[PDB]
């Protein structure tokens, strides 16, 4: 009731250089860790701009909301933001079903890797 | 519906204005409160803006530049950061606080 | 001139007792109210107390009370945030900050203090590579406190700047971050690409195997 409180906030973005679509790559789970019963989906989503996207994570289509951690755009020295996302699963999920991908989302552009064992 | 409403995003090209909207809920009316902005780059603590109530009652903080400028829209309960010349290193997360310095009561704890 | 300094990081396991400080300097502590912020990494600023130096009365936010400490010693104007028993949840970042005329608004702020309370044990960070078969990663995991630092090389003892890193990830108490190379197609030349990073708690090598 106001007093003391903070808004959630604006994130104010300066435009200051041509947009850019995002380089993105998929990385299914290691060996020393699929043997280890842990598999790990990596996606690099590197030299974009504006430093704003959506990751959404699909299995044969259907969405992933279960362990879906991501990291904020970061701005690297060239000046183009770049990002992270992990995706836990079990070896036995890993081969289970056959698709996986990385549908990134930059200012209405949708671009998609995919793999499989 | 909170207290207090920001959008949660905003984009504009540099060398131009901007204006930050900070809603207070209909409950209240801004009439008698004070906006104040913070702003936060990446990685850095918040570091107090400005604070506005009307043209005749408003301070600046430590040492901000005057291309940061509050407003209140009264009549939409609105408070405005308005930031003229964008520059890169104005990029961060903008706050907005409300205080209405006539905040009291709470003996209810001593009859 | 007027500035709030406080103490260094922290790294503790539930359950463990916590006290950082805010010390001021450039101005009379006793006669400006000193608060505490939490910021929980990604998200918002949360008042959580404030105290007044020159008597001490202290005062607490609704979800706050019980669940910390707030005090301060006007001889060293020093002002303190405290916990009994640290939990998972309580890891973020902590700010103290001046209150101003506007008696409302935190005009100078402390550079703040992260505080990070993981169940697992500092450890130095595990490796592995990043293949499908198009580029090539390899990624650090089980790993505290966040400060590490990648680095590639070829089969060969030679350097690589055809690399960049990516943030750090908090995920059952421990971190981890990943690094990826970009190489020419025109090769199969070459096995692997050593991936060599930096830590703490232990630093050590590794290959990277490339289609
Ligand atoms: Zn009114
Ligand atoms: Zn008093």
């Amino acid at each position: 009731s106001v007093t003391h409180v903070f808004g959630s906030g604006t994130q104010l973005t300066v435009l200051s250089q041509p947009k850019a679509t995002p380089s993105v790559t998929l990385f299914p789970p290691s060996s020393e860790e699929l043997q280890a019963n842990k598999a790990t989906l990596v996606c690099l989503m590197n030299d974009f701009y504006p430093g704003i996207l959506t990751v959404t994570w699909k299995a044969d289509g259907t969405p992933i909301t279960q362990g879906v951690e991501m990291t904020t755009p970061s701005k690297q020295s060239n000046n183009k933001y770049a990002a992270s996302s992990y995706l836990s699963l079990t070896p036995e999920q890993w081969r289970s079903r056959r698709s996986y991908s990385c549908q990134v989302m930059h200012e209405g552009s949708t671009v998609e890797k995919t793999v499989a064992p | 519906q909170p207290v207090l409403h920001q959008p949660p995003a905003m984009s504009s090209a540099l060398g131009t204005t901007i204006r930050l909207t900070c809603t207070l809920r209909n409950d209240h009316d801004i009439g008698v409160y004070s906006v104040y902005w913070y702003q936060q780059r990446p990685g850095h603590p918040p570091r107090f803006l400005l604070r506005y109530f009307s043209q005749s009652d408003k301070s600046q903080g430590p040492q901000v530049p005057p291309r940061f400028s509050g407003s209140k829209d009264v009549a939409r309960n609105r408070g405005y950061l308005s930031i003229s010349e964008l520059q890169p290193e104005d990029e961060a997360m903008y706050y907005c606080a409300m205080g209405a310095r006539s905040s009291e009561k709470e003996e209810r704890e001593r009859e | 001139e007027v500035q709030l300094v406080q103490s260094g990081a922290e790294v503790k396991k539930p359950g463990e007792s916590l006290k950082i400080s805010c010390k001021g300097s450039g101005y009379s502590f006793t006669s400006y109210w000193i608060g505490w912020v939490r910021q929980m990494p990604g998200k918002g600023l949360e008042w959580m107390g404030i105290i007044y130096p020159g008597d001490s009365d202290t005062r607490y936010s609704p979800s706050f009370q019980g669940q910390v400490t707030i005090s301060a010693d006007k001889s060293i104007s020093t002002a303190y945030l405290q916990w009994s028993s640290l939990k998972a949840s309580d890891t973020a970042m902590y700010y103290c900050a001046r209150h101003y005329y506007y008696y409302y608004g935190m005009d100078v702020w402390g550079q703040g203090t992260t505080v990070t309370v993981s169940s697992w044990s500092a450890s130095a960070p595990t490796l592995f590579p990043l293949v499908s078969c198009v580029a090539v990663g390899c990624l650090a995991q089980d790993f505290l406190p966040d400060s590490i630092t990648f680095s590639w090389k070829y089969k060969n003892n030679s350097d690589i700047s055809s690399t960049r890193g990516f943030p750090s990830v908090l995920r059952g108490g421990k971190y981890a971050a990943t690094s990826q190379v970009l190489l020419p197609s025109k090769d199969v030349t070459d096995e692997h690409v050593v991936c060599k990073v930096q830590h703490p708690n232990g630093n050590k090598e590794k290959n990277v195997p490339l289609p």
